[PDB]
């Protein structure tokens, strides 16, 4: 009778079909993931058009249940969550015309095209073209040739499109009840009804402005031992003084600094850490990744896989017969069932990627009996937080050596630690920065105050103080360069990776005290220690179905994000930096230009 | 079956706590509110039968698993359904018990 057992017979009945048509879906996907065919693409064509006529259906019929203020904050969610219509709540030519929009920019950027005057018939596309070419080879001028051309050929055309995507965004935002398409991004982490722990989305942006004036000091010290780096390397070409050139961060965008890890490598003598030789001695499979796996994960305490997973998941490449993708895809397809997607190979890479994956699928049974929709993280960083905190502890030397793939005699000495500290601050501390000025932008471009005559002009000034990064040629108003990155296109939001990166740095910490270990972090290891697991199964078990602060306070008590688990885990790597930075400059000069005369 | 075995129904919308040993066998339509449904079966009022249906990719926990109960009872009554002897083979021409 009463609108509380209405709305829970709705929701009840909602999970009790939807979790099967997903299962449909999600199986159709994976029979094309594993099997490229015409049939497979009518298969989830027809997939997701049910889905999305059946959820939208439903999601009109609950748009009129009344929100008697129901108690035990567990419909309520779900309702908020599944009312989010999108598109739907304006007139649906606007909706037409984003999807237009979004197809038309897809296709640009899976065509972004780019060829030599030399030979404008014979060219190489975005991938793997610039890829390889840039990635391999240090030609200054063919590399920033090479950048200028795809930045002419992409934003002179993509600048409208954008523009309008932009403000057809914050409009809807605004029909959604949201002051822009930002603040509708940051409404993931808000938390509502819960005093005391409630979060506001302003609160976001204060406190990521409170990691960042802790996270800057490691940035502008590796960005000047980069600098003096280059210039030893490049002088005639970079400034000593002045900002680094963008076309030598490794890739396209600077989103990772690991490229140039080999060029300034602190010993390029010492041998690397790698046991792909003892991988060739010993013919290690997949079988055998998977069930040193297993072992570890049931040192720890945490149940073991199913065998349905064993004699049902595909480990091993079936050759050219049948045509798959070799991206690494963990599949969730309900029901108890959970697939991958990899073309493994005999190496430590493929070692902890598959490592990375099946850990996403015990954090994804690890809420296996919630419900449908919550079979999900609070937020999108959860997953590969999870991933991260696991690779962490499975790349320590202490478990490459007990293992037995590492002998002990080897063992680990100074430079090798500072080679491996060095990978992992360029990898991962390094993309922070970026990332985060790249969504501050984004923020304010949604938020409207930026006018679209500074667009670039305060993109390239940010990155010229903000980032310590100088474009060498000069561009007009024509350009779209912030929407040349991939998800930018793709429209997905970016603080993901900076949330992921402390939540895995805070979590590690957490797990390590919970371990007992005393000294540097990056030797700490989890394998057979029962309480830790037991205590990340504690909140692993909830799963989405509780604010995402509660979940991070339950085990290292703190509300906020602290950047204090990095800090300690790079202390050595920031006195390293000290001791060789003595006598290099400090410092970024955003007036200075390459191409100045 | 490798589509499914959307062959068996169950019923989760009952009005209340079901009597043990009750059958309640009824194609009627449930109610979800206060609307005097008159079989309609649209908004706020559901059928009370589901879909359970099996799949053999499905994982351990999930699979159809056949069970079966025994109902026993004491009620004063002739013999009728008992166990059988113990049954030790014979033995003759010696001191035995019987
Ligand atoms: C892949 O699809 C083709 C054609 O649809 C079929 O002949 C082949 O058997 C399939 N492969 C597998 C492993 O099912
Ligand atoms: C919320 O509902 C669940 C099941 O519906 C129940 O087990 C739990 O006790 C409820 N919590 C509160 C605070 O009412
Ligand atoms: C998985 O764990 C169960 C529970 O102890 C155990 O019986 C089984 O042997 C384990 N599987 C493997 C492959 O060790
Ligand atoms: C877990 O137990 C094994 C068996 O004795 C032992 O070799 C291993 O060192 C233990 N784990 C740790 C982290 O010491
Ligand atoms: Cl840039
Ligand atoms: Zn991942």
């Amino acid at each position: 009778s009463t609108i509380e057992e209405q709305a829970k017979t709705f929701l009840d009945k909602f999970n009790h079909e939807a979790e099967d048509l997903f299962y449909q879906s999600s199986l159709a996907s994976w029979n094309y993931n594993t099997n490229i065919t015409e049939e497979n693409v009518q298969n989830m064509n027809n997939a997701g058009d049910k889905w999305s006529a059946f959820l939208k259906e439903q999601s009109t019929l609950a748009q009129m249940y009344p929100l008697q203020e129901i108690q035990n904050l567990t419909v309520k969610l779900q309702l908020q969550a599944l009312q989010q219509n999108g598109s739907s709540v304006l007139s649906e030519d606007k909706s037409k015309r984003l999807n237009t929009i979004l197809n038309t920019m897809s296709t640009i950027y899976s065509t972004g095209k780019v060829c030599n005057p030399d030979n404008p018939q014979e060219c190489l596309l975005l991938e793997p073209g610039l890829n390889e070419i840039m990635a391999n080879s240090l030609d200054y001028n063919e590399r920033l040739w090479a950048w200028e051309s795809w930045r002419s050929e992409v934003g002179k055309q993509l600048r409208p499109l954008y523009e309008e995507y932009v403000v057809l965004k914050n409009e809807m935002a605004r029909a959604n009840h949201y002051e822009d398409y930002g603040d509708y991004w940051r409404g993931d982490y808000e938390v509502n009804g819960v005093d005391g722990y409630d979060y506001s989305r302003g609160q976001l942006i204060e406190d990521v402005e409170h990691t960042f004036e802790e996270i800057k000091p490691l940035y502008e010290h590796l960005h000047a031992y980069v600098r003096a780096k280059l210039m030893n390397a490049y002088p005639s070409y970079i400034s000593p003084i002045g900002c680094l050139p963008a076309h030598l961060l490794g890739d396209m965008w600077g989103r990772f600094w690991t490229n140039l890890y080999s060029l300034t490598v602190p010993f390029g003598q010492k041998p690397n850490i790698d046991v792909t030789d003892a991988m060739v001695d010993q013919a290690w499979d997949a079988q055998r990744i998977f069930k040193e796996a297993e072992k570890f994960f049931v040192s720890v305490g945490l149940p073991n896989m199913t065998q349905g997973f064993w004699e049902n998941s595909m480990l091993t490449d079936p050759g050219n017969v049948q045509k798959a993708v070799c991206h690494p895809t963990a599949w969730d397809l309900g029901k108890g069932d959970f697939r991958i997607l990899m073309c493994t190979k005999v190496t430590m890479d493929d070692f902890l990627t598959a490592h990375h994956e099946m850990g996403h699928i015990q954090y994804d049974m690890a809420y296996a009996a919630q419900p449908f929709l919550l079979r999900n993280g609070a937020n999108e960083g959860f997953h590969e937080a999870v991933g991260e905190i696991m690779s962490l502890s499975a790349a320590t030397p202490k478990h490459l050596k007990s293992i037995g793939l590492l002998s002990p005699d080897f063992q680990e000495d100074n430079e090798t630690e500072i080679n491996f500290l060095l990978k992992q601050a360029l990898t991962i501390v390094g993309t922070l920065p970026f990332t985060y000025m790249l969504e501050k932008w984004r923020w304010m471009v949604f938020k409207g105050e930026i006018p679209k005559d500074q667009w670039m002009k305060k993109w390239w000034e940010m990155k010229r103080e903000i980032v310590g990064v100088v474009e060498p040629v000069p561009h007009d108003e024509t350009y779209c360069d912030p929407a040349s990155l991939f998800h930018v296109s793709n429209d997905y939001s970016f603080i993901r990776y900076y949330t992921r990166t402390l939540y895995q740095f805070q979590f590690q910490e957490a797990l390590c005290q919970a371990a007992k270990h005393e000294g540097p972090l990056h030797k700490c290891d989890i394998s057979n220690s029962t309480e830790a697991g037991q205590k990340l199964f504690n909140m692993l078990r909830l799963g989405k179905s509780e604010p995402w602060t509660l979940a991070l306070e339950n085990v290292v008590g703190a509300k906020n994000m602290n950047v204090r688990p990095l800090l300690n885990y790079f202390e050595p790597l920031f006195t390293w930096l000290k001791d060789q930075n003595k006598n290099s400059f400090v410092g970024w000069s955003t007036d200075w230009s390459p191409y100045a005369d | 079956k490798v589509s499914g075995n959307y062959n068996y129904l169950y019923r989760l919308f009952r009005k209340s706590k079901l009597k043990p040993f009750e059958r309640d066998i009824s194609t009627e339509i449930y109610q979800a509110g206060n609307k005097p449904c008159n079989g309609v079966a649209g908004f706020n009022c559901y059928f009370p039968l589901q879909s359970y249906g099996f799949r053999p990719t499905y994982g351990v926990g999930h699979q159809p698993y056949r069970v079966v109960v025994l109902s026993f009872e004491l009620l004063h009554a002739p013999a009728t359904v008992c166990g059988p002897k113990k049954s030790t083979n014979l033995v003759k021409n010696k001191c035995v018990n019987f």
